[PDB]
């Protein structure tokens, strides 16, 4: 959200796509690394710790690959300029000459 | 020296492509993600502990 | 006035994929020479619409395949 807020001045559509290209990769890398490090506990003999490792790993995989990469940016782009209420924002800047 | 350098960049391009996809057609993608979320949620109410 | 359109499009697509503006000419197509996909095409369309305020509707991008076609479409509108 902070990165999105940073680059919202040159329209909201360009802002969303640039925020994706800039920080989606970072968040996904971190999420995947930790998620699989936690999935390595499945081979553990103890069932409670294997269960916890698998729960957390699957949770982060679902969170990073679906909820956070497709669902929240979609809501932002759909709601458009009403994603920053009560602040007032323009959905796209004044057209510039060619 | 030269220790922290980028090489063979192929991540931000793909993620800008998915950004283009997610800005142009938000309706379908949102409904699909909600569909998967509902597939997840419906199993919850039947849950027992030991 | 077409040259300024070409300049603007050259800057935008250089931003997207990294093709130098000098290389872009209106006598060559997108997919078979520049290796420009279709999602990169919606990239270009969205960015140019947002920055310079020209709306190219969906189900019309595939109808144009060359830079000359794009500039013709822009300057016809």
């Amino acid at each position: 959200v902070a990165r999105l807020k940073e680059e919202i001045h040159a329209g909201i559509n360009t802002g969303i796509i640039r925020a994706m290209g800039g920080s989606g990769s970072v968040v996904t890398a971190a999420g995947l690394v930790f998620a699989f490090t936690m999935m390595s506990f499945a081979v553990s003999e103890l069932t409670v710790m294997a269960q916890v490792g698998t729960t957390i790993g699957m949770g982060l995989l679902f969170d990073t690959l679906i909820v956070r990469s497709f669902m929240t940016p979609s809501i932002a782009a759909l709601l458009g300029k009403w994603f920053w209420w009560p602040q007032v924002v323009r959905q796209r800047p004044i057209p510039q000459p060619w | 020296g030269k220790l922290l350098e980028p090489k063979r960049m192929a991540r931000v391009r793909g993620w800008r492509k998915v950004g283009a996809a997610i800005v142009r057609w938000p309706g379908p993608i949102l409904v699909g993600a909600v569909a998967l979320a509902l597939v997840g949620l419906l199993t919850l109410p039947g849950y027992r502990t030991n | 006035t077409q040259e300024e359109i070409i300049a603007g499009l050259a800057e935008i697509i250089e931003e997207v994929t990294g093709i130098e503006p000098s290389e872009v000419t209106p006598e060559k197509s997108f997919v078979d020479d520049l290796d420009i996909d279709s999602l990169s095409m919606v990239e270009i369309a969205v960015q140019t619409e947002d920055k310079y305020g020209v709306k190219i509707p969906d189900e019309d991008l595939a109808g144009l395949r060359t830079v000359g076609d794009v500039v013709a479409y822009i300057q016809k509108l």
